[PDB]
This record gives structure tokens, C-alpha cells and sequence, in this order.
């Protein structure tokens, strides 16, 4: 009951609530399951249909001549308990209850009864009031959200249905590779702690992003124990809803709950090594950087820029994040002095001046990355007539390849439509690129923030 | 066992510990408190005062008085046998006057703590995260500015040290005009032990160590409250 | 010497440094001037060429049989003073000195002499070390930056060259309509105060955005006097470089100057009614909202959302900016109850639930805007199965039309590529739209921040 | 004219005003100061003390002493003629001890100001923005925590009021444990006047009013420095 292997990697899935009507949620889920390419058995459940989407249909899960691991349930709330009983009779391990209209609308007893019955059968519940879940390594899309996501190593968990399903779509626009989407909604049974336990052991998942409003009473201690251990190997980003006193009080009123302590949640996340995002943009920007880069191994961060102005924006932003730049290594300076003009600046940021052509970005980036006393690189570009954005981007790519190591890199590019395209190009190769110097710097800051968070946890685990 | 203090109070339907009980209890966990003796007569009060060494302070001990000062139940800086007998009788009278129906357990005799940097060490139970330790600088800094840090228990040394450095009034501990640096290791240790108290004693709902006085060497809990559930 | 009318609206402009070589800066400027459509006289100045770009060329400005208002000077630094003298004898009112290599590289004496000589002829200097300037109402593009900008009411001033010219391009991507671009660079003579005086009186300019590193000693009091008065009618956004002690020290070291006081600059901006932006994105996000909306006339801000999560993100973000939501008017609540389900929420944000079709966004927005007890509206949308992003956008547009008033509105839309397109659609019609709820909320916050800043200034000007 | 004080100091090659000169000067602008009888011998020091009324304070008046306490030059809360003569000789000896060659104008006699909330009002010249007024709470709050606000002069009432509410320690002015609210209008008024001093007097490079004591009604500048250029 605590192992989620067969939730994410089932042999057989039943879809309850699918019909010949393509507009019903159950039908949308079934369609996504086939479209996304699930290779195990799919069992549409419907009272009358003999067939749905070319698959043999059954009136009950218990009629299925197979062991069904997962039942995705999309029937009216007043029918859910019946379906649960049948799934229990069939030996189902996981009930993915899509259906709304439980505790979130005031019907608490029904939600508690739902979980009670599921437990009486050794069955776990996801939700209720969710849009489903997706697991890319199993080619499993059991949601009624977008039919596809970019494949990658990021697991995204959302307590919110509408924002969650929207953000599922937004990952594509932001080029974020996904290993899993999990809608947890009402969190009546399975919650964040259970999921973190699975993703800990999942070699497909390297980063976990969670939209979280709150956790259940008495669940916090366990949350810290599990999250801190995960944080030792995989970064966790939480978009915390109700992070302000006003917002927490707002969320408390809506649910009738007691307002969560802002200060104590903050401390719990710190003790967990978790990075708290104040916004969608920050969370997504950080996730990109953490997904596509290793942690820096020291403080020797270099900023490379063809403009003083962009460099100062960067310096200020790093400072806001407790990141301070040091003089570059003399070796790097001399290397760069070979092609750079006399009025260049080498204080860090290294200013190769506005006259810099495309190839100086190749040479500068390569020089920085190969240098044994450089730990990280943020590259800043301002579009001039004297350059091409795509040329600069391709120079950066070539430098990264040739350097042959994997030191963390972020890129900030400012300009017109040609910069928009170049930034897109870079992100499509899993090089973290942004349309401003501050965002590129905030992204690099996230890599250092995680390093420091991991260190906090390690220290706190030190043996006496 | 110091647990007897919790069970006795529970047996008497009391929802908190008296001052001496609270101090005995946290002392048994290695948290430094003012030296104390429970006096039952003016005579015992003077002998205990001599033993503890002057100056001393006298406080009323009664389940009915929870704010000892606001009734004239607290007398500080008593440096003679005469001054002790003087404060003893006026406390008996000050309380008999303002709380006529009061159960007198005794008058607590305790050492007078010299001035230092005041601290607050707290323990509460958060619905989500359970026992949680609170830290802040004393006086206006917690009372008025709410400048406090939190860590969920149990506390590592890393938790204790970082939460101290976290508060905005931290520099009051590292030496300023007219004040030497204070013993931060002692503060860390007390915070950790406070956390342990919360983890282990499930019947302790709340704990407030306030004020705690920090010196260049060591610290001393001057007043301590412990609420039971 | 203090009136800039004939800088921005000249009858005749000379370009010194243009040649048959198109790669030359002077040649690029001449090219932009012609393509962007300047209607006055253009005089290429070149020692040997008799003709450039089909225009009669002259060896010296003084040879031109005309009164030249503006000379754009792009010759080597060691030749600039000579050109200045000739321009002076020719009666030139404004010398736009593109050329680099003055005080910014250590040659302070040269720069001071340049200004001294220009002043002895009653001629003002812009720069030096700049990329030029643009004024859309005069169809005047005297830069070597992008050839075009979107037309609008925003004047952008930049102390930084590379970042400035890059941001000029970025305005297009962000759909920001521009009235003027001015590169001020070294600020040896004409500075922010001089420009603010012109834009104060310019009916084409409604918003002013400034990238500012610092201002001259003894210039600050006048800066506050002028900026505060401008702020009474036109918002001023400053992207302050050197916002942090570290960054200010960085900028001080680079020039060897004494570092400007962070705290006192901040106070000066407050007394000026200026909004200080900590980043390009914030500055641009705010500029859009301020360009396309009136200031709210009261604090009755409504948030409309088809998702609780997005609404909480919005509430937290508004709170971070000192903006607190109140219960909606009873009339609006009843109005919306006409089509909304029983489990919708009316605490503000007004939550019309995730099942809301496109049409509810039209009805909700219209109801909100028409309500006399509503001062402003932020509309939040999460891409759901039940909706289309473009449909929601068109409903919002129609509602704004039919409401027929001018209450400030911002929009946040979250989703995939279809949301990206809908957001673009909204922005191209000058409705301030963003891809996250937090940015839409920060944009609306800027409108209130400006209202409060204006109020600060008005109070400080009260007669005793 | 009060400007005569500035002109005299200039004439004597002095780059700052003596305490009594500084207080006289800011007083002429409507900023409240302590009584300042300048005594040349023990005898008038006592006559001045009686005339002024006890308790009083004695301070050294010397161009050479700029940090008066650190030379044993300040004796406060003197409530008897005996204590005045006691402190008089005690100060002279302390300064003769620590800076033997000192230019002595006299010993300044002033009333001992009763306790209140201490404030700092400053005036500096910023290269960009010229005369700038600074505000903060006294003691550790400016000295240690750097909790200060700034407004460029001249100050409107809006500037003065907002800059007061701006500092993190603002609530120390609006009533807390053991302290009533203080006269915010008096503080506003002093801030504006400080701004005016800076605008009008170009030879004043810096001014430091510290401490300024705020009461439920009115304020009183206790120490004042004015640096000239
Ligand atoms: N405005 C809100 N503030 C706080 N919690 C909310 C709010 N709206 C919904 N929730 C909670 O969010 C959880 C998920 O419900 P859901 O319907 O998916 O939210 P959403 O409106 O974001 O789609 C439920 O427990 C519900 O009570
Ligand atoms: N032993 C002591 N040494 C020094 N100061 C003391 C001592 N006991 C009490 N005080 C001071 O007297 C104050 C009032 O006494 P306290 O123990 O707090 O009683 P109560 O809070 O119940 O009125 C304390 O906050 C502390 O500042
Ligand atoms: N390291 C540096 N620190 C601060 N300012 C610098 C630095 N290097 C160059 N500068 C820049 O010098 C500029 C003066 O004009 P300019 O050279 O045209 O700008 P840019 O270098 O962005 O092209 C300032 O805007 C400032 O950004
Ligand atoms: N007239 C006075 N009334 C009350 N307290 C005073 C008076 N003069 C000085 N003090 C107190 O004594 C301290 C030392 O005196 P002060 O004038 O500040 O000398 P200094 O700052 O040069 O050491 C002051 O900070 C203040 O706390
Ligand atoms: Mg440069
Ligand atoms: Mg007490
Ligand atoms: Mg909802
Ligand atoms: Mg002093």
C-alpha cells in the first residue's frame, strides 16, 4: 500500500466513465491514453458499449479477465462509492478519482467514506477532484489535459486542478522536459510525501516541482524527513500558495481551515533543503536551470558580457540572492586579452565590449569553461548590428561541446525577434536561456541556492 | 523522575506548572536556571537566602496568581536578612489583600540575576509540523517588533546556530556599545534541549522561557512557563 | 540652449562620418534616417564623396547652403573637436556625438573641452558615447540600432549603450509603442533633467522609462523638482543600475567615481514620484500597463478567475505590493450568480470555477467593469479543456468595448501555445496581457503604485 | 545674527561649533534645546546650577574634546551643590589627565533632561542631491542596526511624516510596554527645520542632533554637533 511502482508503471488500467460521447472527461482520458502510446492493457468501462476506440469494453472492472492495477474513475460523485466497491472486489491497487464534488465543496463525510472503503480493500486513492496523472517513461497519459509533453526528468505535482492543468501545457511553451505530471487535488489519501518517496527512487526523475497550498495536520514532520533526504540528490522547488499572511488567511477562509503558519512553513522548507518560488516564472526558470545543469562545485562564477549595463543588472541581481563575484583567474584574463580591446574590463563581469563580433562569444565561452579555476558561467548578450543572435547562440553551443565538461551555464539575451528565436534555439538544446540578464542571473542563482540548501541539510544530518 | 512534576499537576487538574516546578523541570534537561528554594516560613526563607547567597528575589507561589508582579508578589534585589524578612511579610500581605482566596504553596527564594542581554526561547505545537522552537531577543524585539525565528524539532546544531543568526536583532549578541559578546554556544545548546523537551513530553503544549539572560559565559533562565494539555 | 524642440523636430540634419562603406556607423545612421522616413533635409558630410545614398554630399557642415539644426558626429575621437568647431561656425544648435573614447575610458579633459567648445558657439551636446536618438512623431531615426519601432507614447532614455540599443529592439517583441528613443551615454552636457523638460511638454509622450546609472553632482535637486512635476501627469519608471551596495560599488570602481548613495537615490525617487524597477521585465511589464490604462480612481480592485490556485498566486503577489482585496459589491455578486454555479466563490478573487466556458469571461468582465463600485479589474485564465484561449480573449475585448468606460484592466493567461497566441492577440490591441497570474498582478500593482506616488508628490506640494 | 557664530568660528580657523554654540544656533531656528550657561569657575558653575535648578549636567567645553564621555568629561544627574563641585574638579582633572594641553572655554552647565525616547536627527550633503535630512531611533537602532530614513531638503510636511513612519523601529514612538506615545508633530517640525538649516547655511557641512529626547509633549535636543566647511 506504500509502494507506487504499479501506479506509475501499471500492466493494466481501467477507465471508468468513458463513452461514445467524445466530450465526456472519461472519453478524453481514454483518448489521451491511446494517443500518448500506452503499451499495457487498457479496459474501457461502460454499461452499454461493446466497444470504445476499438477496445473491448466491460460493464464492470470486476468483469475484466485480468488484474487491473489502476482504475481511473470519472463517474458522478453519487456513483463513485459503488465503483470503489467493485474495484475492491476486483483487487484494484489504485483508485484515481477524477470526479469533483467532495470535501472541496463541503461534502467532507463522503470524502472520508471514499478513503475508508478504499482502505478496507487495500486500495489507495489519488485525489479526488483531480485531472489525472502522466508518466512519460511508461508512455502513460491518464489525464484530460494536453495530449503530449516534452520528455525529460522533471516531475510536476499540483494541488490545484485548473492551474495544474494549465501549467502542464505551459511546460511545452517553456521547453521543460517532463518525466511526470501528478494532479493530487484534495489529497484525501496519497499526498506529496508519498509521491516524493516514489520520485526519490525513480532514475527517470532528477527534479521535482510542486504547487502546494498546504499539507495535512500531523503530516509535516514526515514531510521534512522525506524531503530533506530527497534534497540530498534531487532539487525540490515549491510554488507555495498562501505564502503571505493575507493569502494564507484567504486560503483558510475558503476551506474553513486554520491558517497555516507562514513563518513555520518557511522554516520547514529550509530544513528540507527546498527552494520556495514566489511565482510561476521563477519556478519554471529555476527548474530549467536545475534540470539541465549540475551543481557548481565552487564559488568561481564568471559573468561574460558585451555590455556594461547588462553586467550591472546581473551583478545587482546576484547580490539580491547573496551571490558575489570575484576576480577572474589571470590565465582566463590573458587568454581573452588575445582578441579583446584595451578598454575591456576584467573585474568580473568580464566585459568584451559592445564591438564584440559573434566569434568572440565562442572564444570567450570556451576559454572560461575550459579554465580549471572557473566553476560556472553566465553569458549575457545585447543585440548589436555588429553581431547576429543566432551566430552568438551557435558559438555558445560550440564552446560548450568543445569544453567537454558540464559546468553550469545560463544565458541572457536582449533584443528583437531575432533574439527571441535564438533564445528558443538554445532552450531547445537544453541550454538555459532567457530574454533578460536578470532572469539568466536568477536562474544561475537557483543552482547556487540548491547547493547551499543541500549543504544545510547535510550539516543538519552531521553525526555527533 | 522530573515527569512526576507533570503527572502531579495533571492529577490536580492544573493546566500549568508553578514557577519552581517549571524551573526544576527544564533544569533536569540541562537548561541553566536561577538557583531556587521553596520557602514555607519567613525563617526558612532567610536560611535559604543565605545558602543561595545575596542578593535574592522573593516571589509568591500560588496556583491562583499567574501574574505575580501585577499584584505585588515579586520583590527583587534583597541584600540582607532584614530586607528578606521585610519583603516576605509585605508579599504575604500584598497578595492576601488583592487575592484573598489564594492557595499559598510558599514563597520562592531565588538568586538575583545581574543584567545581561535578554532572550526568549519558546516552544509551541504547529498543526502541521508539531513541536517547534522559537528564538528572539528579549524586550521590545519580540514583544513589539515580532523579530523571531523558528525551527521544527528536533533541532540539529545547524538548525540552532542558523536560527540565531537569522533574527534581525542578532548583532545584540556579538558585542555592541557597552556590552561584550555573549555565549552563543550556550544559547544553541539551550535551543536544542528546548526542542528535545517538546519532542519527548507530549503533555507539554507550550513552553516560554522568558526572560533568559545571556552572559559572556553561560545563560540563565529567569522565568519559565509550561502549559499542559 | 534649453529648448530641445529643434533637436527632436529639426528642419535639417547633418551626418558626419557617413561614407560609401555601408558598414560604417555613420553610414548605418544615414541609412536608418532615410528608411524610417525623415521629411526634412539630410546632409551627408564626407571629405571626398560628392553623393551618398542619392543625396548631395559636402566636405564640411559649414559648406551646406542651409541652417543645420543637428549634426550627428561619427568620426574618430581625435577628429571630433575639429568637427565641433566647424559645426559651431555653421550655427549648429545640437551636436549628437556618437563617438566613443572620452571620459568613459579615462579621457576626462577631452570631454570637458568638447562641451566647452560647443557652448562657446551656443551649441548643446548629446553624449558623447551614444548610439543616437529616435523621435517617431518626426519620423526621425538617427540611430545605428533597429530601423523601426512600434509607434506609441513611451519615451525611453538609456545611459547604457549596448543594453539601450538592445532594449530598443526588445520593445517590438514586447509590443511597447515608442514615441522616442534617446541614448544619453556619458551625459557630458544634455542629461535626464533636460530631456524630462521636453517630454513634459510633448503631447506625443505619455510615459517615460529611464535606464539610469547615476546623475551629475549638484544636479539632483533640480532632478527632483522637474521629475516630481512631470509625475503629476506622466509616470516615470527608472531602471536603476547600481541598486545594491555591491552594484553601486562596482559602477563606482569602473569609473573610479565615488559610489552614489543607494538609500538617498531611493528617497529622491520617492520624492519624485518615480517607480523604481529592479529589472528589465518589471520595467517593461509596468510600462505596458501604464501606457495603455488610466490610473484607478479608487481601491475597489476586482480579480476574476476560473481557478482558485491562480487567484491565490494573485492575492499573494498583490499583498507583496501593498494591495489588499475587499469583498465585491453585492450588486456584482448577484449579477454573476445569474449564470454561475452554487460553489463559486465571491470573496474576491471572484472564482467562476474551472468549468467556466468562454462566454462567462465575457459576462463576468462586462458585469465587473460596468459596476459603479468597481475601480479596476485583473482577469485570470487557466487553460482548461472546456475553453479556448482566443475565445476568452475575444470575450474580454468585447466586454471592454461594451463596458465603454476606461477602467484599468490587466490579464494573466496560463497555458500552452494557444495561450501564447491569445496573449499576443491581447497585447497587439493594447490590452495588457501576461503569461502568468503574478505578472498580470504586478502590472496592475504598478498602476496603483503610480497613483500612490502621484499622491505623495501632490501632498508634498501642498501650500502652507 | 546667529550667523555671527558661524563667522566667528570661521575667523578662528575652527571647523565645528562648540556644544553651546551649536545649541544656540539650532535654537534660533526653533529647534528646542537645553539651558546652556557657560561657567568659567567652580563658583559660577554652582550659581548656574542653582539658577537652572537640579538635577544638572556638567560638560567640558573645549575645541579639543569632540567625544566628551570618552575623556571622562561628562557628569550627569547632579542634584546637590556638593555633587556639582564634586563633578567640576573631577571633569577638569579627567581632561587635564587625558588631553593635558586643551583649550578650555569653560564648563557647560545644563539641566538634566528626564528620560524619554531617544532620537537622532541628521543633516548631510550628498554630492548629487545636496542637503539631506536623516532620521532614526537612538542608541543601537542607528548605531548598530543602521535603521535610518532620508529625505532631500527642503522637506515638506509629507516628507517629514512619511520618513518617520518609514524606519523599522517606528513603533517605539507610538507607545509600548512602559512608554507612552511621543509628540510626532514636534519631531516633524524639527526635521523640517533641520532641512531649512541645511538649505540656507552653505557653510554647514554636517549636523548631528544626537541624542534628541522625545516626550508625550515636545522634544529636547541634548547634544548637538555642527561641522563647518
Ligand atoms: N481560492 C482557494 N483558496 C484556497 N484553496 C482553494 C481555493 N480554491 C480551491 N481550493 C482548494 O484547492 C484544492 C484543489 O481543488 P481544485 O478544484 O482543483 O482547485 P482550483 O480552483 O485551483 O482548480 C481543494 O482542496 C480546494 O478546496
Ligand atoms: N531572579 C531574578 N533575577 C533577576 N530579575 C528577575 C528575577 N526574577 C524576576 N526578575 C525580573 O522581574 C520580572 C517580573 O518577574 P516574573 O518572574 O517575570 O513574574 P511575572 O511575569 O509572572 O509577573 C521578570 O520579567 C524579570 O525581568
Ligand atoms: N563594469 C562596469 N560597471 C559599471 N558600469 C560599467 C561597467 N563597464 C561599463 N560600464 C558602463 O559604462 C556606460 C557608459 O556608456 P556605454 O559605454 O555606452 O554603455 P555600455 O557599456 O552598456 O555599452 C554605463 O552605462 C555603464 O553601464
Ligand atoms: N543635558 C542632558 N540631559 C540628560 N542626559 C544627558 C544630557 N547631556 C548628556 N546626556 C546623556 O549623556 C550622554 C553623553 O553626553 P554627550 O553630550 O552625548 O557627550 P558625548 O556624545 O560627546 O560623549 C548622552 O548621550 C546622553 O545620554
Ligand atoms: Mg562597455
Ligand atoms: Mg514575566
Ligand atoms: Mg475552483
Ligand atoms: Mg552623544
Amino acid at each position: 500500500m506504500n509502494d507506487l511502482e504499479r501506479l506509475f508503471n501499471p500492466s493494466a488500467i481501467a477507465v471508468v466513465g468513458a463513452s461514445k460521447d467524445p466530450s465526456k472527461i472519461g472519453s478524453q482520458i481514454l483518448r489521451n491514453l491511446l494517443s500518448y502510446g500506452f503499451k499495457g492493457k487498457v479496459y474501457p468501462i461502460n454499461p452499454t458499449a461493446d466497444e470504445l476506440m476499438g477496445l473491448k469494453c466491460y460493464p464492470k472492472v470486476s468483469d475484466v479477465p485480468d488484474k487491473v492495477d489502476v482504475a481511473v474513475i470519472s463517474v458522478p460523485s453519487d456513483k463513485v462509492l459503488g465503483v470503489i466497491d467493485d474495484c475492491g472486489k476486483a483487487g484494484v491497487k489504485f483508485a484515481v478519482v477524477i470526479t469533483s464534488g467532495f470535501k472541496e465543496v463541503g461534502n467532507e463525510e463522503l470524502e472520508e467514506e471514499l478513503v475508508r472503503r478504499a482502505h478496507s480493500y487495500g486500495m489507495r486513492v489519488l485525489g479526488p477532484n483531480i485531472f489525472g496523472y502522466l508518466y512519460a517513461p511508461a508512455r502513460l497519459n491518464a489525464t484530460f489535459g494536453p495530449k503530449d509533453v516534452l520528455s525529460g526528468n522533471v516531475a510536476f505535482i499540483s494541488q490545484s486542478g485548473a492551474l495544474g492543468i494549465a501549467l502542464m501545457g505551459y511546460t511545452v511553451v517553456e521547453n521543460i522536459g517532463i518525466s511526470s505530471i501528478v494532479s493530487v487535488g484534495n489529497k484525501a489519501d496519497l499526498d506529496d510525501v508519498d509521491l516524493l518517496d516514489f520520485f526519490d527512487k525513480d532514475p527517470n526523475t532528477g527534479v521535482i516541482m510542486i504547487y502546494l497550498e498546504g499539507i495535512a495536520p500531523g503530516r509535516g514532520r514526515m514531510f521534512i524527513d522525506v524531503a530533506s533526504r530527497v534534497s540530498l540528490r534531487k532539487p525540490i522547488i515549491v510554488i507555495k500558495a498562501g505564502r503571505t499572511e493575507v493569502g494564507a488567511r484567504a486560503a483558510a477562509s475558503h476551506t474553513g481551515s486554520i491558517a497555516g503558519s507562514v513563518a513555520i512553513y518557511e522554516s520547514a522548507f529550509k530544513q528540507s533543503g527546498i527552494l520556495m518560488a514566489k511565482s510561476v516564472e521563477d519556478a519554471f526558470d529555476w527548474t530549467k536551470a536545475l534540470s539541465w545543469n549540475p551543481i557548481p562545485e565552487g564559488e568561481r562564477l564568471i559573468v561574460l558580457t558585451n555590455g556594461g549595463g547588462a553586467g550591472v543588472q546581473s551583478t545587482d541581481t546576484f547580490a539580491d540572492n547573496g551571490i558575489y563575484l570575484s576576480k577572474p583567474p589571470e590565465s582566463l584574463i590573458q587568454e581573452i586579452k588575445k582578441f579583446v580591446p584595451p578598454f575591456a574590463s576584467f573585474a568580473n563581469p568580464i566585459d568584451i565590449t559592445g564591438m564584440a563580433p559573434d566569434d568572440w562569444y565562442y572564444m570567450g565561452t570556451l576559454a572560461a569553461l575550459k579554465n580549471p579555476d572557473v566553476d560556472a558561467l553566465t553569458v549575457l548578450y545585447c543585440q548589436t548590428a555588429v553581431t547576429t543572435p543566432i551566430g552568438v547562440a551557435k558559438g555558445i553551443v560550440d564552446a560548450i561541446k568543445e569544453a567537454g565538461n558540464s559546468k553550469p551555464v545560463t544565458v541572457g539575451m536582449v533584443g528583437g525577434p531575432e533574439v527571441a528565436e535564438a533564445v528558443s534555439f538554445l532552450n531547445k538544446q537544453r541550454i538555459a536561456a532567457y530574454p533578460t540578464p536578470e532572469r539568466a542571473s536568477s536562474a544561475m542563482s537557483a543552482l547556487y541556492a540548491y547547493a547551499r540548501a543541500r549543504s544545510y541539510v547535510m550539516k543538519s544530518l552531521a553525526v555527533r | 523522575s522530573s515527569r512526576d512534576l507533570l503527572l502531579k499537576a495533571k492529577e490536580n487538574g492544573r493546566k500549568s506548572l508553578l514557577e519552581h516546578e517549571a524551573k526544576y523541570f527544564i533544569s533536569s534537561y540541562g537548561i541553566p536556571v536561577t538557583n531556587i528554594r521553596l520557602a514555607k516560613s519567613e525563617e526558612e526563607a532567610v536560611n535559604f537566602s543565605r545558602e543561595i547567597g545575596f542578593p535574592v528575589v522573593l516571589k509568591i507561589v500560588s496556583p491562583q496568581v499567574v501574574h505575580k508582579s501585577d499584584v505585588g508578589g515579586v520583590k527583587v534585589n534583597l541584600r540582607s536578612e532584614e530586607e528578606v524578612r521585610k519583603a516576605y511579610r509585605e508579599i504575604i500581605e500584598n497578595v492576601k489583600r488583592n487575592v484573598p482566596n489564594a492557595e499559598i504553596e510558599g514563597i520562592l527564594v531565588q538568586e538575583f540575576a545581574p543584567p545581561g542581554v535578554e532572550l526568549i526561547i519558546g516552544l509551541l505545537r504547529d498543526p502541521q509540523f508539531g513541536p517547534t522552537v522559537m528564538f528572539g531577543l528579549g524586550g521590545v524585539f519580540v514583544e513589539l517588533f515580532r523579530d523571531v525565528s523558528f525551527r521544527v524539532a528536533p533541532l540539529s546544531e545547524q538548525d540552532a546556530e542558523s536560527m540565531i543568526k537569522e533574527v534581525k536583532a542578532y548583532k545584540l549578541l556579538t558585542g555592541f556599545r557597552g556590552m561584550e559578546p555573549v555565549d552563543i554556544e550556550a544559547i544553541k545548546d539551550a535551543l536544542i534541549r528546548a526542542g528535545r523537551i517538546g519532542v519527548e513530553n507530549e503533555e507539554i503544549a507550550e513552553m516560554d522561557l522568558n526572560p533568559v539572560i545571556a552572559y559572556p559565559k553561560g545563560i540563565k533562565v529567569v522565568d519559565a512557563r509550561i502549559i499542559l494539555r
